[PDB]
């Protein structure tokens, strides 16, 4: 479980509760994109989780990663599981 | 029914045909409209 | 409310039952042979009653909904609603004025077209309901408990703010403890409350009824909590005096048990501070001996008038045995002081200086929240509950949930409710199925965090997988709001007020080798809970404490006997699929013994050998149903080995068997003693538990059992009202109900409707919802909360429908290869075999249905030819489509009735049997049949083609019929090709001709290799008919119900 370390890191390095997080499930994707754009503009962080279930969503995610114009101190944190048929393009443009 | 087929108002009791204009239909070249002759037939003989 | 005047209608059932009597009387007249001269008046009365029934069955709906919706639109008038409801008001009061004029009941058949008036009034009421959705959600956000009431009752309670019948009919489903209330002498105040058995507690002050419903429901909640709080103080205040405050009529059991535990706690914490004090152990032993002695003063009278609450004693014995074991272990280890953790391990019930309780384990503490439980079944304190209680209390201290798990049938679900009982909360047991919306789970969570109740989310495993993922964020938000002591949380946009005495738990199994279709939970979501192992319970401790509590004295021997019977019977007897020896079968047998000792003291006297003699019958009321023949004999041999000379005693009752043999005599079956035994057995099981499986092969008499026990019971017993589902034909969302996804509108289902129809009926009924269809876990596990120790059916909206002590579910089935053992351990069972069936006992009734012109020859030929030819076919077993025994019998029989002579009967037997074989065996089937007949035909080469004629008595010549009508005009249609009558087509037609005639209405199926001549020959036999109407439908891999339904409904009348 990485979530507690991320929470403690967000409490340490930042203050005022800038940390925002959204899990991926039935009916959360279209607000996930809105929160992605809004926290890209604000410069605050964003933690998506469980990107191994929504496998036919990730082309929209990589399109929005290629398109957006972020600010400084923005940090996008992902969390996925080992899964065949994954998409290479965001695997290219990420640490692992 | 017996004695020939007939028409009856659905779901009511007294259907009212409200004819808007009677002077306005067309004579032939003698002076007898077929409309008023038809309604004369209905109001006298209750059929057609 | 507004001072109008109106005449209304009552006593509907008196009118409707006469109509039902008249329609079934017309059906009784339809069986008379002289009906052909009087059919025309029967048509009149048929159509007359068919109209009158629908008119009444609409007008009662309209009356109830109008009575509901008058006061709401009367009080808070919004004119866009008002114009609608005024037009409906006019259209109803205009009808009721004409009914006030003439009150003869057949005037509604002869009014001025009332049918569309009634349907339009119903439709406009449906539409004003859809307008009222928003106001319903406003009042649900107003008062917190309303999220589990449906809309249908909520607008009743909003409207009928003074009606006492409404309050006693629907206040039960709101507060689970109160079963009914009283009223004062003017029906302006509520003064007392009841229970299920009739435990009555007065309230400390009267409750003013009013119109604004929350402004006296809040008064009920506060005044109930204050009443229990002052009653606890009064009881403990008298009890901490030196004399005993023993007066169990004056207090409910909820305060007796709590006062005894608090005083026990303070006395033992004085003790271990002062001295080891075996005096207190001796005091508890003598006090328990006193209670067991006083228990014999109410057991001999038993059923008296205005005297109950022997149960308050039996709910006290168990806590005293708990205290006995605690003091005995403290003696065995010789604890020094209080801070030693072997004392603070044990559960402590302190008193606070504000006089309210504070349940405190090791360091975590909670508060008693004064929910009135009434009488309920508590549990035996096995040492597994130590594990469970400590894990859940530490998990609540850390601000997390709790996830007990393990194999099927242990006690994890009831353990949570037991903790909620010992703590003082209220528990709202759910079920989680079908993949409901995350907003639908969100509103449930909003209700739980606003009320303060423990969601015991039973079966959290089987839920749709991404719903779990969004639910994880929801639970994490709530647990953060708890741990940081937040008053205002926020999910689904709004600022929902979260309660401090809240709590969430789940229960689940691991998705093992046979637990059906369940999806694995996410890792993140597992990190929110705290898992508890609940694998093995005990069996000696529970069985001895229960029997010692239930008045029986010799528990320490017989409990070990029971447990050894369970272990040996599970251990050495042959492992069939459908057996069980869980905790549920034990808990059944213990109540089966408690009931027999409850009878045999108030109905007689008590002695020695009968007390160990009872448990054999109280065990064989369950265990006899499962077995075969030989396994039942070996089980009897095992019962002899554990109990030496206490072997047997049979069925006590016979007067129902007279009626059963009467009803078999009526319906022209036969009378077989085995069917009688199985039917009496079924009545025993249906009295015993909630659900019965009837395992059996095809056609082997497993539906006639309940079908005849219906009438045999109904001739004396009250009412057996049958509802018949078939759960696989219709889709799921129609069966169990579902929600419109965009509108948030609960569509009803089939058996939700049937459940409402049965809980409408009064107390003198009985009903058998029957699911005559195959078994899949993903729907049958949706009824675990119904088939529970609890009795409750839940909607996914949160609406929860209870059940009384009446209803049974009967599940006719084929096999249980695909059912998880939660259901198999959950419900009763009846087994059938292929050895118990009697073939001759079905040949005889078919012979009795013969018109007495051939029966001599037919019986003389059946009795010496049938059994050989049946057993030889069962020896070969090369048959192409798999049937049971009954199927092979009926295939043999249905090509016979109307034989003349012996040589014709041989060929009818061959065409009956050998149709299901293949050509490697049909030839020697014919060889052995003709050889072990009289003679051989001249069809010695290819004997499949013997043409017996009635005209000459010819046996066999195969002749070719050549047509001579041949042009190119025949071939014009691609179909309707000229069939060349070859001998094989003649054999096919000689097969078809007995079954498509107008005397034998038989369904049948041809088998052929692909492209062989099936459709052409069957269309030829369609063309040979007289007044038919063929409608061919090509099925394929997508063909469903609606396709055949519309292919029927294009060419078929609809007559009512
Ligand atoms: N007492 C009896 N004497 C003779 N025949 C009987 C008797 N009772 C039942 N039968 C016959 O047994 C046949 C099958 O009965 P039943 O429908 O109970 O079997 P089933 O296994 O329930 O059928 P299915 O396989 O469709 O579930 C019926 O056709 C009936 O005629
Ligand atoms: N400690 C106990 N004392 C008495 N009865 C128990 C106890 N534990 C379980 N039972 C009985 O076992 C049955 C099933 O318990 P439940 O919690 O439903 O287990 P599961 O959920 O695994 O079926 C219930 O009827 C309950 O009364
Ligand atoms: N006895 C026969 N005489 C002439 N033609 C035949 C005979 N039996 C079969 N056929 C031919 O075989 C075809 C059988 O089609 P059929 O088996 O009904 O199709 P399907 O298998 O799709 O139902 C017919 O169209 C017919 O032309
Ligand atoms: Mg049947």
């Amino acid at each position: 479980d990485p979530s507690q370390e991320l929470q403690e890191l967000a409490n340490a390095e930042r203050s005022g509760e800038c940390y925002h997080q959204v899990a991926m499930g039935q009916g959360q994707a279209d607000l996930a994109i809105q929160m992605l754009k809004e926290c890209a503009r604000n410069g605050d962080w964003l933690c998506l989780k469980n990107l191994h279930l929504v496998v036919s969503w990730l082309p929209v995610l990589e399109k929005e990663l290629n398109t957006l114009q972020p600010k400084d101190t923005f940090r996008l944190w992902l969390t996925a599981e080992v899964h065949p048929n994954f998409t290479p393009i965001l695997l290219q443009s990420s640490l692992k | 029914t017996n004695t020939g087929r007939v028409y009856r108002p659905k779901d009511c009791e007294r259907l009212v045909l409200y004819l808007k204009d009677i002077n306005l239909p067309k004579l032939d070249k003698w002076g007898t409209s077929t409309l008023v002759a038809f309604l004369q037939q209905v109001l006298t003989y209750q059929g057609f | 409310s507004q001072s109008r005047t109106m005449k209304l209608i009552k006593d509907w059932k008196d009118i409707v039952n006469q109509v039902g009597d008249n329609r079934c009387l017309l059906q009784s007249l339809k069986d008379s042979p002289y009906y052909k001269g009087f059919e025309d008046k029967v048509s009149i009365w048929e159509r007359k009653l068919a109209e009158l029934d629908e008119y009444l069955q609409n007008l009662n709906h309209i009356q109830r909904k109008w009575v509901y919706l008058e006061p709401i639109f009367g009080r808070g008038a919004l004119p866009k609603e008002q114009t609608r409801f005024n037009r409906v008001d006019e259209d109803f009061r205009s009808i009721m004025t004409d009914i006030k004029k003439d009150n003869r009941v057949t005037t509604l058949t002869t009014h001025a077209g009332i049918r569309n008036s009634l349907l339009t009034i119903l439709d406009q009421l449906q539409r004003c309901q859809r307008s009222l959705n928003e106001f319903l959600e406003e009042k649900r956000s107003a008062f917190p408990r309303f999220y589990f009431i449906g809309d249908d009752d909520l607008l009743e309670i909003l409207g009928q703010s003074t009606n006492p019948s409404v309050i006693q009919s629907h206040l039960k489903k709101l507060f689970a403890g109160i079963n009914s209330v009283c009223f004062d002498e003017k029906s302006k105040h509520i003064t007392a409350m009841k229970s299920l058995e009739g435990e009555v507690v007065p309230f400390k002050n009267k409750v003013p009824l009013s119109n604004n419903v929350e402004t006296w429901l809040n008064d009920l909640a506060l005044e109930m909590k204050k009443t229990l709080e002052q009653l606890l103080k009064e009881c403990v205040t008298t009890g901490r005096s030196s004399q005993g405050a023993v007066d169990p009529s004056l207090f409910p059991s909820q305060i007796l048990c709590l006062a005894e535990q608090i005083k026990f706690t303070e006395d033992v914490e004085n003790a271990i501070k002062d001295h080891s004090l075996h005096q207190i152990e001796t005091q508890l032993v003598n006090k328990l001996e006193q209670y067991t002695n006083i228990d014999t003063s109410s057991e001999d009278p038993g059923n008296t008038e205005s005297g109950i609450l022997e149960l308050k004693l039996k709910a006290l014995i168990l806590d005293i045995i708990h205290n006995i074991d605690v003091v005995k272990q403290l003696n065995q280890i010789q604890v020094h002081t209080t801070e030693d953790w072997a004392w603070k391990k044990q559960l402590r019930f302190y008193m606070k200086s504000d006089h309210t309780c504070c349940v405190q384990m090791v360091d975590s503490e909670f508060q008693y929240t004064y929910e009135y439980q009434g009488n309920a079944s508590k549990l035996v304190y096995t040492p597994l509950t130590d594990k469970c209680y400590l894990t859940l209390t530490q998990a609540m201290k850390m601000g997390l949930g709790g996830n007990p798990y393990g194999p099927a049938g242990t006690g994890k679900t009831e353990s949570v409710k037991a903790l909620g009982g010992l703590l003082g909360r209220q528990v709202l047991v759910f079920n989680c199925d079908e993949g409901i919306d995350v907003k639908s789970m969100g509103r449930i969570f909003v209700g739980l965090v606003k009320c303060g109740a423990w969601g015991c989310f039973d079966e959290f495993n089987r839920l749709e997988e991404s719903v779990l993922s969004a639910v994880s964020m929801q639970i994490q938000t709530i647990q953060d709001a708890l741990k940081n002591h937040r008053t205002v949380c926020e999910l689904l946009g709004k600022e929902v007020e979260v309660n401090s005495n809240s709590g969430i738990f789940i229960t689940m199994n691991p998705a093992g080798k046979g637990y059906g279709g369940r999806q694995k939970l996410p890792d993140n979501l597992k990190q929110l809970f705290r898992p508890v192992a609940m694998s093995h319970p005990d069996n000696e401790l529970i069985a001895e404490v229960i029997l010692y509590s239930e008045g029986f004295k010799d528990a320490k021997v017989l409990s070990r006997k029971l447990v050894a019977i369970f272990n040996l019977s599970r251990e050495l007897l042959t492992p069939q699929q459908h057996y069980d020896w869980g905790l549920r079968a034990l808990k059944t047998v213990l109540r089966g013994s408690g009931n027999l000792l409850r009878q045999l003291n108030k109905s007689g006297t008590t002695q020695n050998a009968n007390e160990s003699h009872i448990v054999v019958q109280a065990l064989r009321l369950n265990t006899m149903s499962k077995f075969t023949f030989t396994d039942c004999t070996r089980f009897d041999a095992l019962i002899k080995d554990v109990f030496p000379g206490i072997e047997l005693k049979e069925v006590e009752y016979d007067e129902l068997s007279a009626a059963l043999k009467q009803v078999f005599e009526e319906a022209n079956y036969e009378i077989i003693p085995n069917q009688i035994k199985k039917a009496l057995e079924l009545y025993e099981q249906l009295c015993q538990r909630m659900g019965v499986v009837i395992v059996g092969p095809s056609g082997a008499g497993k539906s006639t059992l309940w079908r005849m026990l219906r009438a045999a019971l109904c001739k004396t017993g009250k009412v057996v009202k049958q509802y018949t589902m078939n759960p696989k034909a219709m889709p799921r969302y129609q069966l169990l109900g579902h929600i419109d996804m965009d509108t948030r509108e609960w569509s009803d289902g089939v058996l939700t409707n049937s459940a409402r129809q049965v809980v409408r009926e009064p107390q003198d009924v009985s009903s058998w919802i029957i699911c005559d269809g195959d078994i899949d876990p993903e729907w049958i596990e949706s009824l675990n909360s119904v088939l529970d120790d609890n009795r409750l059916l839940t909607m996914p909206s949160g609406e929860r429908i209870q059940f009384g002590p009446n209803v049974n579910f009967v599940f006719e089935t084929h096999d249980l290869s695909c059912a998880s053992p939660a259901t198999i351990s959950r419900m009763g069972m009846i087994f059938l075999s292929d050895e118990e069936t009697d073939l001759n006992s079905l040949i005889k009734s078919w012979l009795r249905n013969q018109p007495a012109e051939y029966r001599n020859n037919l019986e003389n030929w059946i009795g010496d030819y049938f059994e050989k030819a049946l057993q030889w076919v069962l020896k070969q077993n090369d048959y192409v489509v798999e049937t049971s025994l009954v199927g092979t019998v009926m295939n043999g029989l249905s090509h016979l009735h109307g034989c003349r002579d012996h040589d014709e009967f041989i060929i009818n037997l061959i065409r009956g049997l050998g149709g299901n074989l293949n050509m490697k065996s049909r030839l020697e089937f014919t060889k052995e049949v003709f050889h072990w007949a009289r003679e051989s035909p001249p069809d010695f080469h290819k004997p499949m083609d013997t043409y017996y004629d009635s005209t000459r008595g010819r046996l066999a010549t195969y002749v070719l019929k050549k047509p001579e009508d041949l042009t190119a005009d025949d071939f014009s249609n691609g179909l309707t090709l000229p069939v060349i009558q070859t001998p094989d087509m003649q054999r096919g037609l000689d097969y078809f001709k007995p079954w498509l005639s107008s005397d034998t209405k038989q369904p049948f199926i041809l088998v052929g290799p692909e492209g062989c001549g099936k459709g052409m020959l069957l269309r030829y036999a369609f063309s040979q008919l007289r007044s038919t109407q063929i409608a061919t439908v090509h099925c394929s891999a997508q063909t469903t119900s609606r396709h055949l339904l519309q292919k029927l409904s294009q060419t078929c009348m609809v007559i009512s």
